[PDB]
DNA sequence: CGCCGCGTCAGACTCGTAGGAATCTAAACCCTCCCCTTAGGGGAGGGTCAAGGC
DNA sequence: GCCTTGACCCTCCCCTAAGGGGAGGGTTTAGATTGTGTGCAGTCTGACGCGGCG
């Protein structure tokens, strides 16, 4: 995989309501990897590593 | 020799008891020194248990009957 | 010296040459892997890559 | 030599009694000298003598002095062998939690102690104190102390309370409890509770407690204070071939333990300040963690190559432990491997065996008939011949293999055939010649294949592969009566070229005296194979006797037929191959020769049918070219019309007539119906295109074309391949799943361009990764289903039960998919089966239907039989032969001792590699028609109205039997009175597919109550209809009142009397839910029946329904019956309340109403009806409707996924494992009994119970049956060995430990891991004079 | 023919001297399963009534 | 007390040959104990060779 | 032929005088220094137990 931002979801395999959650992931050549996602309550919820 | 073993199945009802009165009845032959009493065709000893199983000359009731006709015959047989 | 020798002998890259053939070896060379340090695993790799 | 195997916790004493020193040091060898350093972890004087018989200093240096323990070194004079049985012992400075007894969910030390693991773990690691005891002092047991509350509390209230942290606190808890009051404080709470979550947790607390106190166990024993060390001949240290030492990763984590607690015992030594002491004890705890198994707490200890050591518990867990790897499967002696070859002149009991193969897997035998025969002095010198290889050792070789099987295996062994015996043929090559009518039981081709060879060793090894293994035994299938030892490529190509027939062949219409005739005129070059020719024919037929009577007559036949003839055995007709031969039609004339003349016939037929195959395939030259691709000559114009189409609707969406998705779905339409048409035109120019004169005039005959005699004999090829050699390959899907609308309308005769040929790899790839990934998951359901089922045995004849499963062909919609022929051969009857002609028996009531019994039900109008299953047998730990019925591989009842639980998991994991990993009616036919379920009404149009969700329509012939069955939804109203006559394409029921309609219960007059208007109603108008409707709408929508009032449409008389029903005076109105449409005002008369409201509307599949697994949302379904009210509404959770009329009423459920509810107020629920829609969930169909359902719904839920790709499988096996699902029962009333309520105990166990209690008149035990899945059910098994070597291992062993279980290796899987005999089979008899001999 | 250490012998000199016979034992890996069963904290044992 | 999202745990093919992993790191004191050095000496324990004596 | 008898003979182990050589073990060492340090991960799906809200 590229290093860089990439935008994906998961296509209602969460919450068993068929809700697309979203989220973004900075992954670098070397370092921290960064993600965005949302839940089902459409809240931005951020993880490292 | 022996290809099919479906006519000793059916004198002795099971397929799992035709190999333990045909393995007894080899061992007999093998390591005792009972003689066949089918003519040995230069078969194996578990190939001539089995001719003589499908023959009806032996069973387990016959094999029963000559052990302990042997066992009274020789323990008797000292002074 | 440790650090390029681990990576020249024993990485999972670092293959011993297919060497039936002129196709074989150049085949090998012309490979791509998604396993390796770094990549996937081939036991977790799914349907879709 | 034993008869049972026990687990229990072992005590302090109990350690250092197994142990013959104490390791004191970490030292394992020396470095210069290698002999092992004194008291280390390899230690002569602890483990014993590195030499055999000779002591560690040399002074005692023989057997002479044996058992003599040197007094210079210590070491006993033995053999080196005990240094794989002697343990030692570590005495650990400060007590260490067991982290199985810790961290192994449910914790036992928690659940003990009722703590939580996240206090328990805080006084571990030294962070909290814990009161072991409060005294004279406020501070409650266990109560976790931080240290300032330590430090107030001590101050505070001096030492009259004592409080601890670490494992020290933690075993001073356990070794201070009472278990006997415990339990008895416990079971009074239990006996004040009406929580049953509270109650699960008291049950689950009482029987630990009750399990300990049963148990010699004591508590504080899963804290260790001593520590057992692993011989050290089972951790060793040795040298390797380059000097370097190779070590196992437990020395590395013993000498880390020993490291921590010599340090430990040293800072206690110095006096240390206590943060370092408590820093050594965390150390050493997490060492002794690590040591047991690494990585449950916290991170794994790596060593030297940052992997992760192995630890104890990785030796016996896993695919790679000692249970899987070492002890359920090994590697054997007496074995080789080779590539296989076909050998085509084999008989079906023979292999070919290579000589050098055979030389060595039958090395002993041929040293023991060398020395016997004189030929060497010793069985060096024998060894020696054979190293030679001298010319005597071959005809020695050649003697000792003589009616000596061996046995045959290729991996994977997916059922039962993949072993089979052969009697060795020796042969010169390196590769085993496989017989070809074996190569399908193996699922193996010639194309690199290899093979492994075992030789039994023994007589009755001997025996068995000659009376149980070799391949004539096992021409039938064990997982469907079929056989499998069937022709097959070139057979039936030969055996379909032999008996075709053309027109004007060679010969043709001559009149022969017989077979020989035939075969003189063909191999003498006078007439063709297919010359259609008269011969005289003698075929015997078996009369009501065993004999044999001929007739003769002048059969109007083919050359090839009349030779063929001449191999088939005598109790045959000559229809049998009076025909085209194609692969059905030799399998079914295999078949037909099994039923009627037995094994020995079919056998020698089998052989004889290979050789003629293959002898006239040779004859014919059958090549393929690339002129038998016949492309039609109306494909280009064919394709040119549909792009034509495509181009018209791809002008209709740029003048926009159509949307995208039409356009699209349009595409693919008329694509696919292009690619039909090609594939007709393909196949009818292919299939007949012989023409061929006869005297003169032309005449169309069946083709000779080789690709398709290839397709029609079943040799090789479909029509679908056919399409893509000659038609076109048609559209192709993208890796999405969604189908690429331009397709291939190339074939491979023609060449795909390199578009066509990516876009065809799209699905290529995906179809061959499938194939990669999905033997994992049909390997791990096979390996799920053997371990539910493999302790079920034939054990009785007969159980005497009279209960079973009435089998009815599968009918779904108007196809019948199974007739009730093959559903219900083999099988034993379960009550006297009667004709339409009442009272007569025509099948006795423990018939086992054969092939006659099952004609005669064909022959007559039989619809359903009840039959015997095992799900309804009464035989503890067993199946009696008459609940199984037939063993499908031989063709009669199941012998005792028959291992039908393994038969039945193989037999349907071995299809699992063909599965794949990722209105109104219409009826068919004429017949009588019959309703059931119905709620039916007379429309004011002349109708029937079923205002019903339960009706079924079923659709009967002159026969008698169902043909067709339907089912319609609520209010269909019927096109046709029930009950007569009706035609094929007759419309019956039409109904709306899209919305729910309300219909009414009797004629009358609308009148309305409690719909207030303006608040449960908006009164909108549509303007084309001229009278507007009202629409109740959603709750969110109106204020309060109306929003959750239901409003309720009365019908009354226009007097304004209440109409009465029929029978009963329940008040005729109807309650409608939200989201309805009404066009209906209050004074307009409706009859009964007007619809007022409208309410609008593979692989992982199989291991889902043996899983048990409750879908994702299931349907709901009526726990009792009754009348339907509601309750709590407007909380998300709709309270629906059935009322029963004779019992105790109140019964309410959650119903989120997020998913369309279809029961109405006013009508009443059977129990197990669906209320809500969805897929059934299995344990809901057990509890409601019963075991019968449950397994009828399992059984047809799972052919529906093996019927679909075309596998047939018996639903005997199928049976199995639903039986093996239900083999728990929880206790609702122990009565007089052992058992407590709530309480999950084996079916069998409380079945015995019952029979017992209600032998000495108390009562016994009342239960309702669970259903566990196939994981679930054999980890639940009451044997923890086979529990443990399944999977997790470590809960198993804990639960086992702390319960002590003992196991009475009852089983397979437990006397194949300690080496018995197993109760099955051949070791059935073993066992049970084993146990006669026990029980006397 | 794998693991029973004392019976495999037996059965080599049983097949030299034409008797086709076993005598088998115990498998030596339920031996070492039951010798590292019980350097967990766990009695296992054999009953041997 | 009951239910919902979250933390956690456990499973997931057998033949030939290659085939591991590769970093990092006191010195000056002292002690005892064991073996080593000539050119053979001495003894214990165990065998061997011709004599005869019956 | 069975049995002693006196003389020989073998290897093996320990000893020599004045330390040499080395292995393997202890002990202290006084400018001042005061919180590690890595990754790695594209598994999914059940299933169980639990904080936390209602
Ligand atoms: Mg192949
Ligand atoms: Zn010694
Ligand atoms: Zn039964």
């Amino acid at each position: 995989r590229s290093p860089g931002v990439f935008f994906d979801s998961d296509k209602g395999k969460t919450h068993s309501s068929g809700k697309v959650l979203y989220n973004a992931r900075i992954i670098p050549y070397r370092g921290s990897w960064l993600d965005f996602e949302f839940d089902p309550k459409d809240n931005l919820f951020v993880r490292i590593d | 020799a022996r290809v099919t073993v479906q006519d000793a199945v059916e004198k002795i009802g099971n397929r799992f008891d035709l190999v333990l009165v045909a393995a007894r009845r080899a061992r007999q032959m093998q390591v005792g020194g009972k003689d066949p009493l089918v003519p040995e065709e230069n078969d194996k000893t578990t190939v001539i248990a089995l001719r003589e199983i499908e023959e009806g000359l032996i069973n387990n009731q016959i094999l029963d009957v000559r052990e302990r006709q042997e066992q009274q015959e020789q323990e008797a047989a000292e002074l | 010296s440790a650090a390029v020798k681990e990576f020249f002998g024993s990485s999972q890259l670092s293959q011993f040459m297919d060497q039936n053939n002129p196709l074989s070896e150049i085949t090998h060379k012309r490979r791509i892997s998604a396993l390796g340090p770094g990549g996937l695993t081939r036991e977790r790799a799914g349907f879709e890559v | 030599e034993f008869d049972a195997i026990k687990i229990a916790l072992a005590s302090p004493d109990m350690i250092r009694s197994w142990s013959f020193g104490e390791v004191k040091k970490p030292e394992t060898i020396n470095y210069r000298t290698f002999k092992p350093e004194r008291d280390g972890l390899f230690c002569a004087r602890i483990f014993g003598p590195v030499k055999d018989y000779e002591c560690l200093c040399g002074k005692y240096k023989r057997l002479k002095h044996r058992g003599v323990i040197c007094e210079k070194c210590g070491v006993e004079v033995t053999q080196t062998k005990v240094r794989r049985e002697r343990m030692g012992h570590i005495e650990l400075a400060s007590p260490t939690a067991h982290i199985w007894f810790l961290k192994s969910l449910p914790s036992r030390i928690g659940l003990l102690l009722d703590m939580p693991l996240r206090d328990i773990e805080r006084v571990l690691y030294f962070e909290s104190y814990v009161v072991i005891e409060g005294g004279m002092t406020n501070l409650e047991r266990q109560q976790i102390l931080t240290e300032e509350q330590y430090l107030d509390a001590l101050e505070e209230f001096g030492d009259e309370f004592d409080a601890k942290m670490g494992a020290e606190a933690i075993q001073a808890l356990l070794k201070s409890m009472d278990l006997e009051q415990e339990c008895e404080q416990l079971r009074e709470e239990l006996n004040e509770t009406n929580s049953e979550t509270k109650r699960k947790k008291l049950t689950k607390r009482i029987k630990l407690l009750e399990a300990f106190v049963q148990s010699g166990n004591k508590p504080e024993w899963m804290i260790l204070t001593v520590l057992p060390v692993l011989p050290p001949d089972l951790r060793p240290l040795v040298p390797l071939d380059g000097g370097r030492f190779a070590t196992s990763d437990l020395n590395d984590l013993y000498r880390r333990v020993i490291n921590r607690n010599n340090r430990l015992k040293r800072l206690l030594d110095l006096a240390a300040p206590d943060i370092i002491v408590r820093n050594e004890k965390r150390m050493l705890q997490e060492a002794v963690d690590a040591l047991l198994d690494n990585g449950r707490r916290g991170r794994a200890i790596t060593g030297s190559n940052k992997r992760p050591l192995k630890s104890l518990a990785d030796m016996i867990k896993g695919k790679q432990g000692r249970f899987r790897q070492n002890l359920l499967g090994k590697r054997v002696d007496y074995s080789g491997r080779s590539v296989i070859t076909v050998g085509p002149y084999l008989r079906l009991h023979q292999c070919g065996l290579p000589k050098k193969m055979a030389l060595e897997l039958f090395k002993p035998f041929i040293y023991g008939k060398l020395e016997l025969r004189g030929l060497a002095t010793t069985i060096k010198a024998a060894k020696k011949m054979v190293e030679r290889e001298e010319a005597v050792v071959w005809d020695i070789l050649d003697e000792v293999i003589r009616e000596h099987p061996v046995l045959l295996n290729r991996a994977p062994t997916l059922h039962r055939l993949g072993i089979q015996a052969f009697e060795p043929v020796l042969i010169e090559g390196k590769a085993i010649q496989l017989h070809p009518l074996v190569c399908a039981a193996y699922n193996a081709d010639f194309d690199g294949d290899q093979m492994a060879v075992h030789v039994p060793l023994t007589l009755e090894a001997q025996l068995e592969a000659r009376a149980l293994m070799m391949s004539t035994n096992n021409i039938l299938s064990p997982a469907n009566g079929e056989p499998i030892i069937v022709p097959s490529q070139d057979v039936v190509l030969g055996l379909y070229y032999m008996t075709r027939d053309c027109v004007n062949a060679k010969g043709e219409g001559m009149v022969l005296t017989g077979p020989k005739e035939a075969e003189r005129l063909y191999r003498s070059g006078l007439a063709s194979l297919h010359a259609r020719v008269k011969v005289r024919i003698t075929e015997y037929e078996k009369d009501a006797n065993g004999e044999l009577v001929a007739k003769t007559s002048l059969k109007d036949t083919t050359v090839g037929r009349a030779i063929l003839w001449m191999i088939v055995p005598k109790g045959l007709p000559y229809s049998i191959v009076n025909q085209a031969l194609g692969k059905k039609a030799i399998s079914k004339m295999l078949n037909t020769c099994y039923r009627i003349l037995g094994l020995k016939p079919t056998v020698i037929f089998a052989d004889q049918i290979m050789y003629t195959g293959f002898a006239y395939a040779a004859r014919s030259g059958a090549s393929v070219g690339i002129d038998d691709m016949v492309i039609p000559e109306k494909k280009h114009e064919i394709i040119s019309e549909a792009e034509a189409e495509v181009a018209e609707i791809q002008e209709q969406f740029q003048s926009g007539l159509v949307t995208a998705g039409e356009r699209y779905n349009k595409v693919i339409d008329i694509w696919a119906a292009a690619n039909d048409r090609v594939s007709k035109a393909m196949m009818d120019n292919l299939q007949t295109e012989t023409v061929i004169n006869r005297d003169g005039q032309e005449e169309k005959q069946v083709s000779f074309n080789s690709i398709y005699m290839m397709a029609d004999s079943g040799a090789r090829g479909s029509a679908a391949q056919i399409r893509q050699l000659a038609g076109m390959r048609g559209l192709m899907a993208k890796p999405d799943g969604s189908i690429i609308e331009t397709p291939i309308t190339a074939n491979f005769r023609e060449g795909l361009n390199v578009l066509q040929y990516f876009i065809s790899t799209h699905g290529a790839r995906k179809g061959l990764a499938d194939t990669a990934l999905k033997t994992a998951n049909s390997g791990y359901l096979t390996r799920r289903l053997v371990d539910v089922a493999q302790d079920l045995v034939v054990t009785e004849d007969d159980c005497g039960t009279h209960e079973g499963i009435m089998m009815t062909p599968v009918i779904e919609g108007g196809d019948v998919k199974e007739p009730l022929r093959d559903r219900v051969l083999g099988r034993v009857t379960a009550e006297d089966v009667l004709k339409p002609g009442t009272a007569d028996i025509l099948v006795p009531r423990n018939t086992l239907l054969h092939e006659q019994w099952c004609d005669l039900l064909e022959e007559n109008s039989v619809d359903a039989v009840k039959v015997r299953s095992v799900v309804s047998c009464d035989t503890d730990f067993g199946v009696c032969a008459h609940c199984y019925g037939r063993d499908l591989a031989r063709g009669h009842i199941i012998n005792k001792g028959e291992a039908i639980g393994v038969i039945a998991a193989q037999s349907i994991g071995e299809p699992g590699t063909q599965l794949t990993m990722r209105s109104s009616i219409q009826v068919k036919n004429k017949g009588s028609i019959k309703l059931s379920n119905v709620k039916s009404v007379v429309n004011s149009s002349g109708k029937l109205v079923i205002t019903s969700r339960n009706t079924e329509l079923k659709l009967i012939d002159e026969f008698g039997r169902t043909k067709e069955s339907y089912k319609v939804p609520y209010g269909a109203v019927l096109a046709k009175g029930d009950g007569e006559q009706v035609a094929g394409g007759e419309t019956v029921a039409n109904w709306d597919p899209h919305t729910m309609p309300v219909i009414t219960e009797v004629s009358g007059f609308v009148r309305f109550t409690d719909m207030i208007d303006g608040q449960t109603i908006t009164r909108q108008t549509d303007e084309l209809t001229g009278l507007s409707s009202l629409v109740v709408l959603d709750s969110a929508e109106r204020t309060a009142g109306g929003k959750d009032l239901r409003p309720a449409l009365k019908i009354v008389d226009a007097q304004g009397n209440d109409v009465l029903i029929p029978g009963t005076d329940m008040p005729a109105q109807y309650f409608l839910p939200g989201k309805a449409i009404v066009q209906l005002e209050d004074g307009v008369q409706i009859s009964s029946g007007d619809t007022l409201a409208r309410i609008p509307q593979g692989l992982p599949r199989v291991a889902d329904l043996f899983e048990a697994r409750r879908p994702k949302e299931p349907a709901i379904l009526a726990e009792i019956s009754g009348i339907v009210s509601f309750g709590k509404e407007t909380k998300g959770k709709r309270r629906l309340v059935i009322t029963p009329v004779d019992g105790s009423d109140p019964y309410e459920e959650m119903i989120p109403k997020w998913r369309q509810l279809n029961v109405f107020e006013g009508e009443r629920v059977e129990r197990g009806d669906v209320i809500s829609d969805g897929p059934e969930a299995p344990h809901d169909i057990l509890r409601l409707r019963g075991v019968h359902a449950v397994t009828r719904y399992i059984v047809n839920e799972v052919q529906d996924v093996y019927r679909l790709q075309g596998v047939k499988i018996n639903d005997k096996h199928i049976e199995v494992i639903v039986r093996q699902m239900l083999r728990k029962a929880t206790i609702v009333n122990a009565g007089s009994s052992d058992f407590l309520e709530g309480e999950q105990v084996e079916y069998s166990r409380v079945k015995i119970a019952n029979r017992e209690l209600e032998a000495n008149g108390k009562v016994g035990a009342t239960y309702s049956r669970d259903l566990l899945g196939i994981t679930k059910a054999s980890l639940a098994t009451e044997s923890f060995i086979s529990a443990a070597s399944f999977q997790e291992t470590t809960r198993v062993l804990t639960e086992a430990a702390v319960a002590g279980k003992r196991d009475e290796l009852r089983g397979l899987k437990e006397n194949v891991i300690v080496g018995r005999l197993i109760p099955a089979g051949t070791g059935y008899a073993y066992h049970q004079d084993r146990m006669r001999r026990r029980a006397a | 023919k794998s693991d029973d250490v004392n019976g495999r012998t037996k059965m080599y000199k049983n097949i030299v001297d034409g008797n086709h016979q076993m005598e088998p034992g115990m498998p030596e890996s339920f031996n070492v399963l039951l010798k590292e069963i019980r350097s967990l904290g766990i009695n296992i044992e054999l009953e041997d009534e």
